[PDB]
């Protein structure tokens, strides 16, 4: 697993590929790693998986509980910070959990990373999982604020696509969003080798 | 790593600290703060175990502005840092193990300004100038040879810069820039990020 | 003086029989079933001109598919509403799925009689609820609006005014309701009543409306809407 | 530590060294070991000292407080049991081997409990490291009904082969003699050691050390 | 068992807690207690009921205790709950001093108490504590300082007061003869000797119907003096 | 599970009612009597002493707490037993603790707690004894009266029980401040006898003493001989 | 503990416990608050001059965070529990949320507090009314009125305390946008409305003042008393 | 080992009317010196000092909790606290965490409050009181303090004497180790006045 | 040392349709070297519309069909309904995941039908971490019988082939024909084979012989 974001001039795009491998056996090849908490919030997964949906989807639970009660949208850092305190409370129990919590608030495109352990970072660009130094190094080498939805989505695909060229535990299909001011849209859930063909000629 | 750093002069503290926040090979952060303001005049220095830092010096920091909203005061940095001594002492044996070094940087109006040192055994001492990480083993004895009681803030700088171009030289981490604050009786003045 | 948990000589528990007098004294609500959903009109009651109007909230969402009127102690009415909020959140994330209004209107009508003075492992509740609750919604089984009271017992109502002036208003809704009744005529007739009932003159500031459709979420209407709908009168 | 004990025809008699090491260092020159229970009931300690203090203690506390409660004697069955439970229930990490004595209205009593809970009535013996020499010289030459005399020439004897034969048990020896009619503390009975002199004087005149920092403070 | 709850912590058809109230009126019968604040020092002088008798004055003063370095407190009315609000407060002070590593400041400590005391009016539905205490102390903020508390749990800052048997005769002539930051040790000696004589009716007034402690600054530390017997008899002397 | 409400309640005057009847309550009790001299303190109480069958050599009011302290009382005798195991208790607490004789006036203070604790507690009455709790050390002796309202008084000389207002000013004309102990002795037993009524003999009134040797009772043969001469 | 049911209906569906702390409310020395443009004053009559008084550890308008102060009125000492448990919950929101709290949230907290001691075992509900006024982090001015019941409801100027029929009365007069246009039409609204009630106009309240993301502002009683001699 | 953590060592010694209590000032990671003024010496009294060595965290735990009780006792109780009243309470607090102990081996020196005699005492890191008559010691470099000790000792020194021979005790046996040092603070304790001195201890 | 789990062996399959869900695992309840009993079906009807499947150690798998069915019946009990496929693996996700800290050692494999009558198929974890999909192996076996079922099933790696919908019969010739595949080499997998279909008409059950030795 490589699941990277980065924010721009139009909101933040996160990417993340689509295999899920029990060690050295692949156990599912298409699966989906981006869970959508709100209409505009947006958590990826990585590790062990079933850290991710347990504890991201009950982060859904709080942020509608929120939603109901001070029917006031929970922004993205009481989202991150929460999720943080799920981590945090059982710190060195083995739980294998990082995570990145997409969104758009009233500050405008909050990109946070939550942690196994209770890291919790802002920032323009992560890139998580087995496979995320790869997905550095074809981000930035072709990063700058400037980047019009276009050459960001292909910028994914190319980040993405490398790290899960270089990788083992990384490939099937690539997901790829799109948080704008109104909320994410699924710009493309794509093949991969079908791309590293179109990358490779 | 993390490499805390702070010098205790006639009138102020000027703390400095490196802006990374790493994971295992690969800087995923080259703007993270490591300086949490306590109060009006009490700057917090954690580095560590991830997850110990944010959440044991916000906890303190969330104790002392209680302290100042009950009483309409603030503690003097004495009682702020012998108070993380006591949090720190007490977990050091309980269920969570806050793994944690500090440097609770203070000036107070009466007693002047202090640096309290603290390594994750909860053992407290004030010095004149202290460090952490592995680039204090390559910056105390540079701050043993040009420090001097009676050091303007000036020179302060122009010291820590010594220091801190010592660790792009010979240190062995990537650490490009470093985040310097010096906290007087005006309070915390945000100095400029020295970068190489 | 006796206990909370006393049996009266006719066989109603004390404590239920004063809390649904106390009810009586609460501003009268009012709210409908009907085929496209169900609406909800609560009088606010205004005190003085120093108020916002939007503070008192006697109709407050329980999910996307729950609106939840009341009548009486609102005060106490604010742990049964956070009781249900955390309740059919709870059942979204362990069964994946939205929660029926009987599921919520029997699990917040459990807390009724859990009242006592001599168990209380914890402070536990001291009195029963002084609230009337009309949880509204839709759900697959559709349009249904679940009376509640003190006592616990939690019924199936095709329209029910509760309050002061429930006694009339009932009449009138007895009076007026037919089951082919269409949403619009539910808000309109309810409006009426409550004009007929409340002391104040009626406007769009000293009261709310919310409705649930089996598309529409629940949704309160603002000052202009409501203003809209009493250009009828 | 090399503590021994023994019954005569009277009463008993405890014996005990003066030395408590730090792992190689003799720490302590005159440590006292014939502890206070009951008014004629003493308790000796071997193995880890802090333990038999504090086991020794308490139970010395519960034995007052009950010897004002019933306005009788305690009796030693009362104080070994105490010790055993006390003992038991912390399963052995509280290592204070005790060897407990007295003199109640049955007769003279030396019980010994070690740091099990494991306790066991007999007539003479000895704990700690030196229960080697000590057992062996008690073994050798103990009968039963003996003068008080040879009782405490013949302790004095034991634990003495504890003190030149063991490393961690040295100093003065220690014996009490009990009997029916009371307890007497024979505190540094016999001093095999001598050297306590010397022949080369070390001092320095003042002004011999540098002195950087000073200050005084009038009380 | 419903008939027998005397229901402590109930308001009545007025708005009055009768248990508190009855308390001050238990604390109204007590002795007299009045200290004063001026600038240089604090003294306190209680009436104490200990008058005379085969008593044997094992102890240094009555109602007088000391509470940690810096400050002191003197209670009217139950002795005995005066006596475990007293261990509170030395608890109090010194759970500070342990987690901060300085003294406590009176405001604090007080606050801390009258806590307490609120907690056991408002639920619980034990009895209130029928004591009411005047504290004096000094602290790095705020100078030297004098705090009323009542079985209520409010309290107050006050420059001199009184509290106990006559305590309105007490606070009137404090209104009359109280000289706002320039009242000075020895001119607080003077007027409380002063309300003492006119109030307590018993009748003549001795050095042994009353007693005086003191608190100052010296050198850096704070000093809680009691005074001794030929200084009390020095000051109604020269009373008269 | 028992009431967890105080039964005393400030009466509508603010006196504690029932701190008042228990103090009647001592105040019917047997008269007792306590001296402070020079070098120590007696005390000597009454035995209220029904039918010969008694065994007088039974019990016993003059209760040693350690090697240096005592009690008498005056009024209910169980609840006496009470203070006097918890006596025992925190005496031993303290000497584990601080490996020391608990000075007097701290025992006082801590047995004076327990007494409190139960005029404000669920569903306790309040104790109807009032100590005299005698104790030597620092080379001083140490004479208190702890009530049921839990506040002690230290005094040089007192009485309590029946008639104690005339017991007491009894001692006021005959207590002087430099009496030695067996003369000490000698006014506390005359001070029962003025109003004894009953003959006392060696078995019906109780000596203790409480002297730099420590405390303890005085055997009725001991306490006879101070019954001659008066 | 003590478990029994302290506050229970009684035969007319009334909580007589409620309306008994509601008196004690009724007896409470008198205050008042406003929601102005920019500015929210909140004024406490009097309370007890008492020559010898010290002011500062007597005044009833207590901070419970940099944007939310609150007045009271009745029982001082439970207004003090109160205040402790709402300015630790807000530190404690800082720490859960990073987002310095809404005056919504403190204020239905409490209100929440308030409510459950009015329902549980063996406590009497508060004897206090709390007119906390704060900003929220967009900056609108907040005023939120809590009673012993535990309803709360936003204001735009009411009074608690002894009188605050007449004063209500006077808010309801007097209280226009011309009135809150400025600062010292604001602040001379607060002083004018009390001076009905005040004893002889004053000190004899002072007041307090927060403006748009500054910490809560006090008045010494000089400036107090230049609107005093303004408005007598 | 977890003792020899922080370094330093402290003694106390016994003379006429006065016993002297010195320690080392070097507070220092493994092998890092950090510090050289870090308190070891904690007054109790007017005069007695409680010398703790060993870990950092526990020289400062135990002495702020030592402190909570005797500040407890001194006011509850009308009096200073006994030299062998103080022992017994530190023994009693050291053995409360007998299976989680303080990694502090205390030595307390002083004064009887009123009859003034020499007081000293060492204690193990589970309270096992151990008073002497001649000195203890206690920390990282106790054996060389065991002999310049043992071997400048003499019965009855009075406090000028004692200066001089603690001095010389505490710079040679600090000298020879490695994990401690850093100059020397020293306590006479008089009937009547109290001397602080540091000394000029090798700075490597 | 106590082992508290052993490899009682036994793969399960689930297939979904546009109308049904096949589940079907082997009897064989291995453990070590030996065959406990050549009969102890893997799959638990536990509605009308939802039969699941349960491979790994067997104690577990007993405990966690037994917790299931108690938990659907408060569930019926409270709702007036019977949990539907996906709150039942949802409710399946939040069992298997509430012992994260000693799990569960037991692959499900929840085959059913939704409420549009349409195939779906839970494959599981052993501590939670479930999944829609459209087919479906586990446990000892899943590794043999998986690649074919992406091949006849998926028609991955195919080239000029009409991804014709799953049709009942040849999803059942690609069952019983796969795990004779596994028989064949497979030691865990043999000795009968327990077919259950699901369809909106109830559900009904098929067996099949295979290799016993
Ligand atoms: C394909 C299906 C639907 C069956 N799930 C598994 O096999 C989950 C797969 N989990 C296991 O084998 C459980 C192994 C295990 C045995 C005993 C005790 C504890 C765990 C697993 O995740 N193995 C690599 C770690 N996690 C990941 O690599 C990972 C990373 C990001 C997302 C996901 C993910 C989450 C939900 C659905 C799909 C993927 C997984």
């Amino acid at each position: 697993t490589t699941t990277l974001a980065f924010k721009f001039q139009h909101g933040v795009i996160a990417a993340v590929d689509s295999r899920a491998s029990a060690g050295s056996y692949i156990s599912a090849l298409r699966v989906n790693k981006v869970i959508e908490i709100n209409p505009y919030l947006l958590g990826t997964m990585s590790g062990c998986a079933a850290d991710c949906q347990y504890w991201e989807r009950l982060l859904a639970k709080e942020c509608r509980l929120y939603y109901l009660r001070n029917g006031e949208r929970i922004s993205v850092s009481a989202a991150s910070k929460l999720l943080s305190n799920m981590m945090c409370q059982y710190r060195g129990m083995g739980l294998s959990m990082g995570s990145m919590i997409c969104g758009w608030d009233k500050k405008g495109p909050g990109l946070y990373y939550v942690d196994e352990h209770g890291t919790r970072l802002s920032g323009n660009m992560f890139s998580t999982g087995s496979g995320n130094t790869y997905a550095y190094g074809v981000m930035d080498s072709g990063y700058r604020p400037n980047l019009s939805p276009e050459e960001a989505y292909d910028l994914g695909r190319r980040a993405i696509a490398y790290a899960t060229h270089r990788d083992s535990y990384s490939g099937g299909v690539v997901n790829m969003y799109h948080m704008k001011e109104d909320g994410w849209v699924k710009v493309e859930s794509t093949d991969v080798s079908d791309l590293l063909h179109q990358y490779r000629e | 790593m993390e490499y805390l750093i702070g010098i205790q002069g006639p009138d102020y503290v000027l703390v400095a600290s490196d802006r990374v926040a790493a994971s295992n090979i690969v800087q995923m952060k080259d703007d993270h703060d490591k300086m949490f303001k306590m109060s009006e005049k009490i700057l917090l220095l954690c580095v560590g175990e991830a997850g110990d830092t944010v959440q044991f010096a916000e906890y303190i920091q969330k104790n002392v502005q209680l302290y100042k909203m009950r009483n309409g005061y603030e503690l003097s940095p004495t009682a702020a840092a012998n108070f993380t001594r006591r949090n720190l002492a007490d977990c050091l044996r309980s269920r969570t193990p806050y793994h944690v070094n500090l440097l609770l940087a203070g000036y107070d109006e009466h007693e002047g300004p202090a640096l309290y040192y603290m390594d994750y055994l909860a053992a407290l001492a004030k010095a004149p100038f202290a460090a952490h990480g592995y680039g204090a083993f390559l910056t105390l004895s540079i701050l043993d040879r040009y420090y001097t009681p009676t050091i303007s803030r000036e020179r302060a700088v122009e010291l820590l810069r010594k220091c801190l171009e010592e660790l792009q030289k010979r240190f062995i981490l990537n650490l490009p820039t470093f985040s310097v604050r010096i906290i007087d009786k005006n309070g915390i003045h945000d100095l400029d990020n020295i970068s190489f | 003086d006796r206990g909370v948990n006393t049996f009266s000589p006719e066989g109603r528990l004390f404590q239920v029989e004063y809390a649904i007098e106390a009810i009586k004294l609460g501003s009268t609500a009012i709210g409908i079933q009907t085929s496209e959903g169900v609406c909800l009109a609560v009088e606010k009651r205004i005190t003085s001109p120093l108020m916002e109007p939007s503070s008192i909230e006697k109709i407050v969402e329980i999910d996307a598919h729950i609106g939840c009127a009341m009548s009486g102690l609102i005060a106490d009415a604010k742990t049964l509403i956070d009781k249900a909020r955390v309740e059919t959140q709870n059942h979204w994330f362990t069964y994946n799925e939205t929660m029926t209004v009987e599921s919520v209107t029997q699990a917040v009508s459990n807390l009724a009689l859990q009242f006592g003075e001599e168990d209380a492992d914890p402070g536990a509740m001291s009195r029963p609820f002084g609230v009337a609750l009309l949880f509204g919604g839709v759900d697959e089984k559709g349009p249904q609006l679940f009376h509640m009271d003190p006592s616990g017992t939690f019924v199936q109502c095709d329209a029910r005014a509760i309050g002061s002036a429930s006694e009339g208003a009932q009449s009138s809704l007895q009076e007026v309701y037919h089951k082919s009744m269409t949403l619009k005529e539910a808000i309109k007739s309810s409006l009426i009543i409550l004009k007929q009932v409340m002391e104040e003159k009626l406007n769009a500031t000293n009261i709310e409306l919310a409705t649930v459709q089996p598309g529409q979420n629940f949704h309160m209407f603002t000052k202009e809407e409501l203003e809209e709908v009493i250009k009828d009168i | 530590t090399t503590i021994a004990g023994l019954v005569f025809q009277d009463g008993v008699i405890l014996g005990a060294d003066t030395r408590a090491t730090n792992d190689s260092v003799v720490a302590d020159k005159s440590c006292e070991k014939i502890h206070f229970i009951a008014p004629k009931i003493y308790c000796c300690g071997a193995g880890v000292a802090a333990d038999a203090e504090m086991t020794t203690r308490m139970v010395a506390s519960k034995m007052e407080l009950h010897a004002l409660s019933t306005g009788r004697e305690p009796r030693v069955a009362t104080v070994t049991r105490i010790l055993r439970q006390t003992l038991f229930r912390y399963q052995g990490h509280v290592g204070a081997s005790l060897i407990v004595g007295g003199v109640d209205l049955t007769g003279p009593q030396l019980y010994g409990v070690h740091p099990h809970g494991s306790y066991s009535r007999l007539p003479f013996t000895a704990l700690g490291s030196g229960q080697d020499a000590a057992l062996a010289v008690l073994e050798d030459r103990f009968q039963p009904n003996m003068t008080l005399e040879a009782a405490q020439g013949l302790l004095v004897e034991a634990v003495t082969a504890g003190i030149l034969g063991d490393l961690g048990s040295g100093g003065n020896v220690d014996a009490c003699v009990i009997t029916k009619t009371g307890a007497k503390l024979l505190r540094t009975l016999s001093s095999p050691t001598e050297p306590v002199k010397r022949s080369g004087r070390y001092h320095f005149v003042p002004g011999t050390t540098a002195v950087l920092t000073q200050t005084v403070k009038p009380l | 068992s419903r008939r027998y709850d005397s229901r402590t912590t109930i308001f009545s058809p007025e708005g009055r807690l009768y248990q508190v109230e009855y308390a001050m009126e238990a604390i109204g019968h007590a002795g007299t207690c009045l200290g004063i604040l001026a600038n240089d020092g604090v003294l306190l002088a209680a009436e104490r009921r200990n008058i005379h008798k085969l008593l044997d004055e094992v102890f240094f003063s009555e109602k007088i205790y000391k509470l940690n370095e810096d400050m002191a407190c003197s209670v009217a009315g139950i002795t005995s709950d005066a006596n475990v609000l007293t261990n509170e407060l030395r608890l109090i002070a010194q759970r500070y001093l342990l987690q901060y590593q300085e003294p406590i400041p009176c405001e604090q400590l007080v606050t801390a108490l009258c806590d307490i005391k609120q907690a056991y009016t408002q639920f619980g539905g034990k009895r209130p504590f029928g004591v009411s205490l005047l504290y004096i102390g000094w602290d790095k903020h705020y100078g030297f300082q004098l705090y009323q508390s009542d079985p209520s749990g409010n309290y107050g800052g006050w420059k001199a007061t009184c509290i106990g048997n006559n305590s309105a005769a007490a606070v009137s002539m404090l209104k009359q003869d109280y000289k706002e930051g320039e009242m000075t040790l020895k001119s607080a000696l003077a007027l409380a000797i002063k309300v003492l004589n006119k109030t307590m009716d018993v009748s003549k007034l001795s050095a042994e119907k009353v007693e005086i402690a003191t608190l100052t600054r010296e050198n850096g530390k704070t000093v809680i003096r009691v005074l001794k017997q030929k200084e009390v008899e020095q000051l109604i002397k020269k009373h008269e | 599970r028992g009431y967890s409400f105080s039964l005393t309640t400030f009466s509508p005057s603010g006196k504690l009612v029932q701190i008042e009847y228990a103090l009647a309550a001592v105040a019917g009790g047997a008269p007792s009597v306590g001296i402070k001299a020079a070098n120590g303190v007696v005390l000597a109480t009454e035995k209220k002493q029904k039918s010969i069958l008694y065994d007088e050599r039974s019990v016993h009011k003059v209760e040693p707490i350690t090697k240096h302290i005592g009690l008498v009382y005056s009024g209910m005798g169980p609840d006496y037993r009470v203070l006097v195991h918890r006596a025992r208790k925190l005496a031993q607490q303290y000497y584990l603790v601080y490996q020391e004789p608990i000075p007097t006036a701290q025992l006082v203070q801590r047995v004076a707690s327990v007494m409190q604790e139960y005029t404000q507690s669920g569903g306790v009455r309040p104790f109807g004894v009032s100590l005299l709790i005698c104790g030597w050390n620092e080379g001083r002796p140490y004479l208190f009266q702890s009530d049921p309202s839990g506040a002690y008084f230290a005094w040089k000389a007192t009485a309590m029980g029946k008639n104690y207002v005339n017991g007491k000013t009894f001692l006021e004309k005959r207590y002087n401040e430099d009496l030695e102990l067996e003369d000490a002795i000698h006014t506390a037993i005359l001070t029962l006898k003025e109003s004894f009524e009953g003959q006392m003999t060696e078995d019906n009134i109780e000596v203790g003493i409480c002297n730099e040797a420590g405390f303890r009772r005085l055997t009725p043969t001991e306490v006879k001989d101070y019954l001659a001469a008066i | 503990s003590y478990d029994r049911a302290i506050t229970v209906f009684s035969p007319d569906g009334h909580l007589f416990q409620v309306e008994y702390a509601q008196e004690a409310v009724k007896k409470g020395s008198t205050a008042v608050g406003v929601r102005g443009r920019d500015i929210v004053v909140l004024g406490v009559e009097k309370k007890s001059v008492a020559k010898l008084q010290d002011e500062r550890t007597v005044r009833k308008i207590c901070a419970l965070d940099d944007n939310v102060c609150m007045a009271f009125a009745g029982l001082t000492a439970d207004a003090r529990i109160v205040i402790n448990r709402a300015r630790v919950e807000c530190q404690s929101h800082r720490l859960t949320v990073e987002d310095p709290v809404t005056v919504e949230y403190i204020t239905r907290y409490i209100a929440s507090l308030k409510q459950r001691y009015t329902q549980s075992n063996g406590r009497r509900p508060f004897g206090i009314s709390a007119l906390i006024v704060g900003f929220d982090f967009d900056g609108t001015p907040r005023l939120y009125q809590t009673d012993p019941s535990g309803t709360y409801h936003a204001w735009k100027a009411n009074a608690i305390g002894r009188g605050a029929k007449s004063v209500r009365e006077f808010l309801e007069k007097n209280y226009t946008d011309e009135a809150i246009e400025t600062d010292d039409l604001t602040i001379k609204l607060v002083i004018k409305a009390l001076l009905e009630v005040v004893q002889s106009g004053g000190k004899n309240i002072e007041l307090a003042v927060m403006r748009r993301d500054q910490s809560l502002k006090i008045l010494n009683p000089e400036e107090i008393e230049k609107y005093v001699a303004e408005i007598e | 080992s977890i003792m020899s953590y922080n370094g330093g060592a402290v003694m106390a010694m016994k003379g006429k009317n006065c016993v002297a209590i010195a320690a080392d000032r070097r507070f220092g990671i493994q092998a890092q010196m950090v510090t050289t003024d870090f308190q070891k010496i904690f007054p109790m009294g007017d005069r007695l000092y409680i010398g703790l060595a060993g870990l950092a965290t526990d020289v400062q735990t135990v002495a702020q909790r030592l402190k909570f009780r005797l500040n407890l006792y001194e006011l509850k109780e009308g009096r200073q606290i006994k030299p062998y009243t103080l022992m017994s309470m530190v023994a009693n607090l050291l053995y409360e965490k007998r299976f989680g102990p303080y990694y502090t081996e205390p030595v307390i020196a002083g004064l009887d409050p009123k009859t003034f005699k020499p007081f000293i005492c060492s204690l193990d890191l589970i309270g096992c009181p151990m008073v002497t008559d001649d000195f203890v010691v206690s920390g990282t470099c106790a054996e060389q303090m065991y002999g310049m000790c043992e071997s400048l000792w003499e019965p009855n020194m009075d406090p000028d004497h004692l200066f001089e021979t603690i001095s010389q005790a505490m710079l040679n046996a600090v000298d020879r180790d490695a994990v401690s040092g850093m100059g020397v603070i020293v306590h006479i304790i008089e009937k009547d006045k109290i001397t602080t001195r540091t000394l000029k201890a090798r700075m490597d | 040392r106590f082992s508290p789990y052993v490899f009682n062996g036994g793969t399960i399959l689930a297939i979904a349709g546009e109308d049904f869900a096949i589940v079907a695992s082997d009897t064989r309840l291995s453990e070590g070297f030996s065959i406990h009993t050549r009969d102890s079906p893997k799959c638990y009807k536990l509605t009308d519309k939802t039969v699941i499947g349960c491979s790994g150690f067997h104690g577990d798998c007993l405990t966690l069909t037994k917790i299931i069915e108690a938990r659907l019946k408060m569930y019926k009990h409270s709702n007036n309904k019977a949990m539907t496929t996906g709150a039942i693996a949802a409710m399946l996700s939040t069992i298997l995941y509430s012992r994260r800290f000693f799990p569960y050692y037991v692959y499900n494999i929840i085959g059913g039908l939704d409420e549009e009558g349409k195939g779906a198929v839970y494959s599981f974890d052993p501590v939670g971490s479930y999944q829609r999909d459209s087919f479906k192996a586990g446990g000892s076996a899943s590794a043999m019988l998986q690649p074919l079922l992406d091949n006849q099933v998926g028609f991955k790696n195919m080239q000029n082939v009409e991804h014709v919908p799953l049709s009942l019969d040849r999803a059942m010739r690609l069952v019983k024909d796969v795990f004779i595949s596994a028989a064949e080499r497979d030691v865990y997998t043999g000795d009968a084979l327990r077919i259950c279909i699901v369809t909106k008409e109830g559900i009904r059950e098929e067996t099949v012989s295979l290799r016993k030795d």
